[PDB]
């Protein structure tokens, strides 16, 4: 179970941090803008 | 006992963590994804006072 | 540029003689003015120390990280024999030899004289290749090369590599220091330094520096 | 001079700027020959009277063999010297160094090259040191390792340079920058790779007639 | 082979370090290019230098084999006491004053003290006279007056001179590398140098250093 | 030149008398002048004490490395039977010939007459090759030919050109010395020379050479 818990801490952390550093990266500027 | 299990429920642990190896993963995406973002910061807009708001 | 010119950050912020000293004006990295016990006012004289210094930092951030690393990984989770690195050089006497890692099918290394002969001839090979210039690059500036060795090629731009020195000063200035507390922790306590961490985060009043302070006493 | 049929018929296409030159083709597979090129038939099935091919249609495409940038297929013809060196120069190497590497292994283990994977799978003791490896993590090393070096090699544009590299890194003491001498040091390497590919050929057919290990044939042979 | 000018035999060998000090070339005994810390770019501190380097080792080979010799002698045909010089200071202590060549016969120097007092009047004497002079010949060379010190007087050729110069030079580096040896040797083993190397030549592969390694360690 | 010219360094160095035999002035590697009885006063003498010292140092340096070979193989990791050149030639008499390399899978040889008449017809041969020069390499020098059998060939530069001669005689010299070493060796103890240096290194002061002075009296 742990060989599946390794994995699932994996790409749970993985989609969290490319959510954090998306948003880090730069957000409102990327819009239609003025 | 009978069977095997990792009997985590109530125990009161950090983030979960029951190994350091389990514990070492977490760093090792957070680090990995923070260093190619801060690789990626050379295509961003980074600036004195050019702020994004009113 | 801020961290070199005529108005650097300076080592004592408004009190730093409100000038620096006559015989150093920026121009070179990791600059802040603090030589004042004048050993450098000769430029020669001055030169040897930044070519001993770069080296001194740049052995101490390994110095730094390999005093670092067993003490994480043994009392995490593998095993060494003893990771401190008190105990890290007397592997070798200890059952079997030195194994590696914890790990009887890798390395498995005895023969400490053997050991230190290869260190020797290897060392003299590094360090006069350093002096002179040899094979895998030529030997152009004995400070900052650059050349295959570095593969990664980050030193194409002035101004990002120009930054990139003094990231690589403070850094070195920083491993520098700390490599003088471990030392000083090594002598005073007798315990791993990480372990010292782990037994000041108990109790950080009680178990500060100031309970080892009769331990020298005549 | 030296022929393999001494002073006879020799191929149009073989001279002797080549090392191993010896005017050997009775099969010609190295020939300068053209492809004569017939075009697409009338595949359109909205008309009648659809065609078929063009019978001596064009002026045969003269063959050339000139190294290209394409990963795949680069020499864009298979027939020609200028692929027949590289690879009669690399089996002749690969096969060097398995001629030498299968006797040394007999002569210090006693294993042959044939049973070398049964005693090796259970326990890598490279001359009984017993790495930690197992078959799996051998085989991701060796795949990754030796298809990184294979890309690297592919790289290479220059003809000549494609089999002899020179350079830096590889000739390692600069003994190949003469004329004569490396043509000398060419026309060994053929030679040589040459006799290490018939024996490795014989350590093949060796092994299909029931067992051997080049040694172990020998132990047969003992009387 | 050429001892000084510009086919010194720089150390390194082949790695011949071409970015050297470039204010050393020639001129004086044994020039090698050790400002790698460049720590005398003042012709002044570096005369300075020299007239401390030859000093030291000049003391160096007098204190070397003065430690090296009555452990010898008592273990080839006399007997001393105390051979090894870390008691030296201690056998006056011993009985009532040190006896010369274990022989009762002589001095036998009490008052140690006293003994002090007139080393120090002799020695404040004999190196205020060699700052700026005085009888034994007036000093025009610091590093070396040489002549009341010469009943032999081999110093008149100039290149035999220079020749003995570097081979004072070299054996009194040889001789300050020993005694900073023999310094280590008796923090760390505590015992004689000779009784060392008669230990190391009885086994030379197991009581080499790596035996007395961990007695310095902190807890 | 130091070492060959109008200022080489003799054989007494500063006791040379300033003073050869005054026939040889340099010219040659190798010439210290030592020619002390005189015996090659006439010039095509001296060639041809040349031409048949080269030929002696040439073989004194295969004689020599294969003569420390095969114990320091059988010390390593191998057994030869006897791995000594007193009864290496006599391991064709062994059981069932002589197995090389100590393993009986390998050569396997008998029928010594059959050996001797194979090396007399090839030694026949090549010795002639050498004498005048045949095909496979044509007579064009009668000691340095360098021509096909030479495949690296440093004749280029003349001056480390001749530098490699002085070297190649150097080490011939002391080829021949160090086998007539060997003989001697072998004519009074009876036992390898790694195996004498051993007893040696174990015991220096009883087992110096002295030990055996009182073998051969009358
Ligand atoms: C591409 C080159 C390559 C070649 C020519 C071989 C050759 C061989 N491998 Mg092999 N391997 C090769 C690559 C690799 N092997 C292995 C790992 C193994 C293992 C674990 C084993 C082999 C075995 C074998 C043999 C199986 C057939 C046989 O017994 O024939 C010889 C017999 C005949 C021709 C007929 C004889 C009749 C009668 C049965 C006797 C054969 C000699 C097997 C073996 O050792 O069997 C002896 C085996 O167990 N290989 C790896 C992983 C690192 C490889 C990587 O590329
Ligand atoms: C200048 C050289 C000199 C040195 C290095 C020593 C040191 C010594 N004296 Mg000695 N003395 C020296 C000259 C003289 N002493 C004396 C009078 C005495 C007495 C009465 C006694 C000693 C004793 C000792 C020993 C102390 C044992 C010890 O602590 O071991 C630790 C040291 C080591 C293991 C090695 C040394 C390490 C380090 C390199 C020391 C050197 C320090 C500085 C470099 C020297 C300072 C330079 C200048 C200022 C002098 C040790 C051999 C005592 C003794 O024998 O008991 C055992 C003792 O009772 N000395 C006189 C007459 C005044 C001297 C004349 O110059
Ligand atoms: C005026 C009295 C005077 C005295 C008593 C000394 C004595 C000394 N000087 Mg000194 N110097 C003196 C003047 C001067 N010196 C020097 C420059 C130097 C240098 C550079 C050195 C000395 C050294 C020495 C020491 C050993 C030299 C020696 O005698 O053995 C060597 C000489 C001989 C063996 C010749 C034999 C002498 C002859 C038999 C007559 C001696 C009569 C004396 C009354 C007996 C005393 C001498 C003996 C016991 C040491 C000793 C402390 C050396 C030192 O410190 O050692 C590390 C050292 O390196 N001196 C200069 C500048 C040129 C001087 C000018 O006035
Ligand atoms: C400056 C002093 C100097 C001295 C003393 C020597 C000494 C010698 N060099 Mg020499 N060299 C010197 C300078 C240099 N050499 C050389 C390089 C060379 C070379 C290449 C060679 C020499 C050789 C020689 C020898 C020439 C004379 C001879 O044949 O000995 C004859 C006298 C004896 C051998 C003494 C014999 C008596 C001995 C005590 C016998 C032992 C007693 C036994 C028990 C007796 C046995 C009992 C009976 C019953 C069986 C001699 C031993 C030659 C040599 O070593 O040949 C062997 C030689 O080839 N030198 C160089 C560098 C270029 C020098 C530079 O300074
Ligand atoms: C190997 C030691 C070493 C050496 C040779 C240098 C060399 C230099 N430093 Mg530097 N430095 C070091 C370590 C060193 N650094 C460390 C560890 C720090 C962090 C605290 C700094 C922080 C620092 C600053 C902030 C500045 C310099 C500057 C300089 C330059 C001029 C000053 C001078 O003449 O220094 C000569 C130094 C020596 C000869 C070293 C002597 C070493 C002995 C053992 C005495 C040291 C005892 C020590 C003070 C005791 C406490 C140790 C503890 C504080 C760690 C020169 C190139 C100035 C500059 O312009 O930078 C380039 C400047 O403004 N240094
Ligand atoms: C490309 C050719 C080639 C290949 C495929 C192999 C493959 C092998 N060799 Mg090998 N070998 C080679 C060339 C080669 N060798 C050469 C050129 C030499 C001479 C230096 C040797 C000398 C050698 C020895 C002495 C031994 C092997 C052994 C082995 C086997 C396991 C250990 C190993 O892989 O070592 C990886 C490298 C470390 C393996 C089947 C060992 C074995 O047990 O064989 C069965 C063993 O004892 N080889
Ligand atoms: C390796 C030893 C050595 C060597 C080669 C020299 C060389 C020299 N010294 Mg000198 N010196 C030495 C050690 C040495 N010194 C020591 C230890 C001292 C301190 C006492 C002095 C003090 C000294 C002074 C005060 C003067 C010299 C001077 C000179 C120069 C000319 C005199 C001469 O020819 O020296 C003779 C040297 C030799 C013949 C070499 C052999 C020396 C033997 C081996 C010494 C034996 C000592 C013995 C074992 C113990 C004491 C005797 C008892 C048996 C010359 C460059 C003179 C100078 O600079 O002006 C010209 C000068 O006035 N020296
Ligand atoms: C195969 C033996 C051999 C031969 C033919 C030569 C030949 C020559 N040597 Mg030479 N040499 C040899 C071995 C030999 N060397 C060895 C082993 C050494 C090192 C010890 C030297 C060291 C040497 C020096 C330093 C010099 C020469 C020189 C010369 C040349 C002129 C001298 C002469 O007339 O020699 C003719 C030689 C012989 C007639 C050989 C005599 C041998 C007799 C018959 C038997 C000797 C047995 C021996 C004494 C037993 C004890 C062995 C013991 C000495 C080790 C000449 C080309 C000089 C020269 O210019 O170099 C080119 C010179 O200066 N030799
Ligand atoms: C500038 C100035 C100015 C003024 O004017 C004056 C003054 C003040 C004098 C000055 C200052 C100075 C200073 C501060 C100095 C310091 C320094 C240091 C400390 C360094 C270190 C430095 C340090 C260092 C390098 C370190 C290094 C280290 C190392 C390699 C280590 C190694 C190791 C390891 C891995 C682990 C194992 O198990 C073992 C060992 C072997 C142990
Ligand atoms: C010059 C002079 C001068 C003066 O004037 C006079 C005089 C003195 C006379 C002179 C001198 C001379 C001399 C020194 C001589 C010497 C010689 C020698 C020693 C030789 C050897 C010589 C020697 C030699 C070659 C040797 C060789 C060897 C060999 C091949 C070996 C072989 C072998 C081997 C591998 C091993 C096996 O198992 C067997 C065998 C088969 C056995």
């Amino acid at each position: 179970m742990l060989t599946l818990k390794i994995f699932v801490y994996t790409v749970v952390t993985f989609f969290v941090c490319l959510f954090i550093f998306g948003f880090l990266s730069n957000d409102p500027a990327r819009n239609p803008g003025k | 006992l009978v069977d095997e299990r990792m009997n985590g429920d109530g125990t009161g642990r950090p983030f979960g963590v029951n190994d350091p190896v389990l514990g070492w993963v977490l760093l090792g995406v957070f680090g990995t994804m923070w260093a190619i973002w801060f690789i990626g910061q050379k295509d961003l807009g980074d600036f004195e006072d050019a702020d994004d708001g009113l | 540029i801020e961290f070199y010119g005529p108005n650097r950050a300076k080592w004592l912020g408004p009190y730093s003689e409100n000038a620096t000293p006559a015989y150093l004006t920026g121009e070179f990295p990791g600059d802040y003015g603090w030589d004042t016990a004048g050993l450098s006012a000769d430029p020669e004289t001055f030169k040897r120390y930044r070519e001993l210094e770069l080296i001194h930092a740049r052995w101490a951030m390994l110095g730094a990280l390999g005093c670092i690393t067993p003490e994480l990984l043994a009392k995490s989770g593998t095993q060494f024999g003893e990771a401190v690195w008190f105990k890290a050089g007397a592997q070798i006497f200890s059952e079997g030899g030195l194994d590696y890692l914890g790990n009887p099918s890798l390395v498995h290394a005895q023969n400490i004289v053997a050991t230190l002969a290869v260190q020797v001839i290897l060392m003299g090979l590094v360090e006069g290749y350093r002096v002179n210039g040899g094979p895998a690059g030529e030997g152009l500036d004995p400070l900052y090369p650059g050349e295959s060795f570095d593969p990664l090629g980050l030193a194409d731009d002035p101004d990002t590599f120009a930054e990139l020195k003094v990231k690589e000063i403070k850094n070195g200035r920083l491993a520098m220091f700390s490599m003088f507390g471990f030392f000083v922790q090594a002598i005073v306590t007798g315990k791993g330094p990480i372990q010292n961490l782990d037994d000041h985060l108990s109790n950080p009043t009680v178990n500060n520096a100031f309970a080892f302070a009769t331990k020298f006493t005549p | 001079d030296a022929l393999w049929l001494p002073n006879t018929t020799r191929p149009e296409w073989l001279d002797g700027s080549l090392p191993g030159d010896r005017g050997f083709d009775p099969l010609g597979l190295s020939k300068p020959s053209e492809f004569v090129v017939i075009g697409v038939d009338e595949n359109d099935q909205n008309a009648a009277k659809n065609n078929k091919g063009s019978v001596e249609a064009i002026v045969q495409a003269t063959p050339d063999e000139v190294s290209s940038e394409n990963r795949l297929a680069p020499y864009s013809e298979v027939f020609g010297l200028a692929r027949f060196r590289e690879c009669e120069l690399i089996h002749g190497r690969w096969a060097m160094l398995a001629c030498l590497g299968a006797l040394v292994a007999e002569a210090t283990t006693g294993v042959s090259w044939v049973e070398a994977g049964k005693v090796e799978l259970d326990g890598a003791s490279y001359a009984g040191l017993s790495l930690p490896f197992s078959i799996t993590q051998l085989i991701w090393i060796e795949v990754i390792l030796v298809g990184g070096a294979e890309f690297y090699r592919n790289s290479e544009t220059n003809p000549e340079k494609r089999c002899y590299p020179g350079g830096v890194f590889d000739p390692l003491k600069l003994a190949s920058e003469d004329e004569e001498r490396a043509f000398r040091l060419k026309t060994a390497e053929i030679k040589h790779a040459r006799l290490a590919m018939v024996s490795f050929f014989g350590y093949g057919v060796q092994a299909l007639s029931t067992g051997e290990g080049a040694l172990g044939s020998l132990a047969k042979f003992a009387d």
